[PDB]
């Protein structure tokens, strides 16, 4: 019933093949448009690269996690979810885990053309995918109580945002200089240390709590 | 008593006058407007159900 | 030793439904909540399967409080509401197919073909017309093995031959020991001497 | 006892009206008495000049903005472990007050940095904190007045603000650490002086009394407003009228 | 009716007494993400300017996007919207300006205030606040088509989503390349003139073609 | 001549036809009751009556002209209740039928939300309404309205006895005057046969 929660959660996130596909062109749009407008410089670029990847990851992944818990109210499905006979934080986490795999995983795919459309190096690559393997599970876990707090409400705009982005804010910070220190061929086994553990205490505070504002958003 | 002796030389904040006094205010105004808004909502709202009750009492005479 | 009420106050909204009803429910039953439009027959079906915690009273499932024994009660139980309760975008054959079992043709193609909906397994969803958008989850109803049964307005868009169709089953499975609890507002047609009517008290 | 009848609204409103006005009188006296003595009566810092004494208008309030933030803590985790809604209507009561005292505290240390960084605002350490504050703060003013209900807008507030309380200290280290690398600032939050460290006490004092004022009148004014129908409002508006 | 379904829009937008604001928030929670990313110098946010605000917007833009059309259909009253006593195109010019009136009338207020954070001149902020009144409306009115599209069909494609975000690259690349012009002290009129035009011909031909789509997605 | 003559409707819908040639014309004043079973064509009946879907074959006629040039006219005297309410649910009764014509002040407001049983449930928002009320609200609009043709799918669902009896005397009552109803129920509506007409889907 675990599993068959995450292949039912996956099925109908490919079924909807449309919601997974603004944020990837998301990432695209602002991947392409923040070298060509601001010039073709090469000083500059090797700076600025792990700001933008990861803002534009961290609002791709914040564009994606509305589907998490909007649709599953209105059609009901929810309700039935809370009753099958196993508790109600694992099927958030396989819920949560079915949208990593759905969205987060083709960010990983594709940071291949993100990495040379704008340099880097294979050392930076390895950073990059590494880096955002370690970090989009844990915008998945720290996204998740926001969208379990907005369910019954019909606001799909910037309240979701307002929630979850200060929450999210440290492991950008973290995450946008493991990239630059790593862009100065400096060890950044520390940061990456430290990536993993915003993972791990994420994984588990965020299903503990997620629950329960869920439960508290449904009566 | 006070360092600025002349009280338009303690107006005249030691060269630094218009920083502190933007300070002065802006922190004042924000704690008048706390203050009174959130009176005037506690009159608004008593006087809301008083004027509700004198309503329904009138629709439940008729 | 079946569902039970003890001092169920769930007065919300500036408003109160209802004030201590303390029904029980044995082995074999068959309620229906009578009421009417906006008396709030649902709450009580909601606080009786655990959604909304209680503002007074708690419900009881042989002898004990439902926010320790749910494991079971979750286990023996299955609630259909006023929304479907099934995927939109899939079709019916998996969307039966997430409850328990179904799978090989020992209990599929005839579930869902017993509920009027035979030659539409593969078709999706909204495809279908909001009457066997409720009969999908309806033939999820003949394949479970749940000792209870809640049903918040199961005839609703459900054909003159589907009210029948429905009913047939409802009493097999009073017979064998089956605890119904059913909302609707549609006539029955069971003589009153088998249906039992947990009136709320004002 | 007192406590569980506190739990009454009719009595927490007659007590609440009880402790207003001799509390207020008291934060009004004492805030005075502060700014009196600290804009009056003291010297100033050899260094910074004669705008030093902002370091009066920034940093009590301030500091009580995160301490406000601890108070949202101990309403709301507390009305998440017995269940309380009296503990609940804390949160939306401390609300707005901690976002004035924060919008407050990024005013006057942006004017206060104006002297030394010439800009009005620029990117320095503890400024960035009190900006992630004040969102902290939007986002539960937002969540208590997005939802329709009263009961599920607290509860979902206790859940938000419980959740930035544990979010928080890494939030207050990781903007340190942000500082840390990426060049740095001058010294502009905190530089006393031995004959200037006691009216700043005393404000401290006198803001958190403000503050309580604040929240205790909003409390009666969210219980005159959350129960709209109940009679002993009735009784109210029958000794007022 | 007009004027009711835009008061009706914005009933639906803001639904308290203080509830304004959270627009005016979202935008300094993403003017507060870039340089905590990038860095804190005024120098390379000087530099960096239009892709920070314009991303900005294209955010907004497309989050509020969705609330035009995908809500309008699970309530059902876009059926019975279409069915009142006036022409698809002026219901759907009245809730498309209304949707601006949730995200580009905070643009417009809130450009001095990021025109102060992250720093630029008078000039800047008079081209940004002259760039985004004549843009704003343009971004609804080029996603509007796409959303039409893609709320309304059950098979629908990846390829549906193409017909909406990819639609954003000329007005993008023209407005940050106009702001990037005017970063330094250069003639702009000539970039906004375009802009300009291409404001005119979204709005003359976005409500017209949308509302045929409207009529071809609920059938 | 009647003002609502459906012509040679075909409808095709995966390989079966729910209807071929189904043809009627409907005069002033009557009762089409649309009958059908579950899993046949008494929805797409009413909603391409309503022109929102085009027919594969045939026409709608309204007043001696087709669907699509007098949509100004057609609009203004129908009115359509769908499975959906068709109402805003984040604000009140008030406001959601005060989008709809007339509404407002008191002579057609406060007392059409009080004919169909929802007096005391008018400044309340819809979200915390009951479902039945829920809809009870957007049928509340029969009794403000002055649209001659109404097209009522399932009008009668989630709703009490008393609300259906009062549901049916303003029909009634609407029936009387010049106005088409056509609905679609499942239950037996207690009325005559003599008044009511069944036009029975056709395969
Ligand atoms: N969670 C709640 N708790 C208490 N009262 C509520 C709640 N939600 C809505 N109400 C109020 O109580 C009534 C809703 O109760 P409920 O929805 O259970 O009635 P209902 O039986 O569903 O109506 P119907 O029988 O038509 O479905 C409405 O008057 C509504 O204002
Ligand atoms: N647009 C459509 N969407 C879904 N199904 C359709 C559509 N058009 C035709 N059908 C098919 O035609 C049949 C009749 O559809 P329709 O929705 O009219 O039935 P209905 O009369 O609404 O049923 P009910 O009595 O339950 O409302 C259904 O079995 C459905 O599979
Ligand atoms: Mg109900
Ligand atoms: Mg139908």
């Amino acid at each position: 019933m675990f599993w068959r929660i995450f292949r039912l959660e996956l099925r109908v996130a490919f079924r909807h093949s449309a919601e997974i596909a603004n944020p990837l062109w998301f990432f695209l749009i602002v991947i392409t448009l923040f070298p060509l407008s601001i010039g073709p410089e090469p000083q500059l670029l090797a700076r600025i690269a792990p700001g933008i990847i990861w803002v534009a990851a961290l609002l791709s992944s914040l564009l994606a996690l509305e589907r998490l818990f909007r649709d599953d109210l209105q059609d009901g499905s929810l309700e039935q979810l809370m009753l099958l006979p196993l508790p109600l934080p694992a099927v958030v986490l396989a819920k949560v885990m079915a949208h990593w795999m759905v969205t987060g995983l083709p960010l990983l795919i594709l940071s291949p053309l993100v990495a040379m459309l704008l340099g880097m190096d294979v050392y930076g690559w390895q950073v990059m995918a590494l880096t955002l393997l370690l970090g989009t599970p844990t915008l998945g876990f720290l996204g998740a109580p926001g969208v379990a707090l907005t369910v019954g409400l019909k606001r799909g705009g910037v309240l979701l945002s307002i929630l979850v982005l200060p929450l999210t804010i440290p492991l950008l910070i973290f995450a946008t200089a493991a990239m630059d220190a790593a862009s100065m061929h400096l060890p950044v086994d520390g940061y990456l240390a430290i990536l993993g553990a915003l993972l791990a205490g994420t994984a588990t505070l965020s299903p503990f709590a997620t629950a329960a504002a869920l439960r508290i958003s449904i009566q | 008593t006070p360092a600025f002796a002349s009280w338009n030389e303690f107006f005249a904040m030691g060269g630094y006058a218009f920083f502190v006094w933007l300070a002065v205010v802006m922190t004042v105004i924000p704690l008048v407007v706390l203050v009174v808004h959130s009176v005037m909502q506690h009159r608004a709202i008593l006087r809301g159900v008083a004027q509700q009750r004198a309503r329904e009492a009138r629709l439940r005479a008729a | 030793g079946m569902l039970e009420a003890r001092e169920l106050l769930c007065e919300r909204d500036e408003r109160t439904l209802f004030s201590g009803l303390s029904f029980t429910l044995n082995a074999g039953e068959w309620v229906q909540i009578t009421g009417s439009n906006g008396a709030g027959k649902t709450t009580l079906l909601r606080l009786l399967t655990g959604l909304s915690r209680p503002d007074a009273g708690e419900v009881l499932w042989q002898g004990q409080p439902l926010h320790q024994v749910r494991d079971s009660y979750h286990q023996n139980l299955l609630w259909i509401g006023h929304q479907p309760g099934i995927k939109t975008r899939l079709t019916a054959l998996e969307n039966l197919h997430f409850y328990h079992r179904d799978g090989d043709t020992a209990q599929c193609l005839e579930a869902l073909a017993q509920a009027g909906l035979a030659g539409f397994e593969d078709i999706p969803v909204n495809q279908l017309s909001a009457g066997q958008q409720r009969r999908v989850a309806l033939a999820r109803l003949w394949l479970t093995r749940a000792t209870l049964w809640i049903l918040d307005q199961p005839f609703t868009a459900i054909d003159v031959n589907g009210v029948d169709r429905l009913t047939q089953r409802m009493a097999q499975h009073t017979e064998q020991g089956g605890i119904v609890i059913l909302t609707t507002h549609q006539p029955l047609n069971v003589a009153e001497s088998k249906i039992r009517r947990i009136s709320l008290t004002q | 006892k007192t406590l569980h009848q506190l739990a009454i609204p009719p009595r927490l409103y007659q007590i609440c009206g009880w402790f207003i006005p001799w509390l207020a009188i008291a934060s009004v006296v004492v805030l005075t008495v502060g700014w009196i003595w600290g804009f009056g009566f003291a010297p100033a810092d050899y260094q910074q000049g004669n705008s030093y004494r902002i370091i009066y208008l920034h940093v009590p309030a301030a500091i009580w903005s995160m301490g406000i933030y601890a108070s949202m803590a101990v309403a709301a985790f507390i009305g998440l472990v017995w269940q309380m809604k009296m503990a609940n209507l804390a949160v939306a009561a401390m609300a707005p007050i901690g976002a004035v005292f924060t919008f407050i505290a990024l005013v006057t240390g942006s004017a206060w940095g104006k002297p030394m960084w010439g800009t009005w605002w620029v990117w320095d350490a503890r400024l960035t904190s009190e900006l992630v504050l004040l969102f902290l703060y939007v986002g539960v003013i937002a969540l208590w007045h997005a939802f329709d209900d009263r009961r599920l807008a607290g509860r979902a507030a206790g859940i938000l603000v419980l959740i930035g309380v544990v979010n928080l200290p890494i939030i207050h280290y990781s903007v340190e650490w942000w500082n840390t690398l990426h060049q740095g600032s001058t010294r502009m939050q905190q530089s006393i002086d031995p004959a200037m460290r006691s009216p700043l006490r005393w404000s401290i004092f006198g803001f958190l009394l403000l503050s309580a004022t604040l929240t205790l009148m909003r409390m009666r004014n969210l219980i005159l407003l959350m129960e709209k129908r109940r009679p002993w409002v009735s009784e109210l508006i029958l000794k007022r009228g």
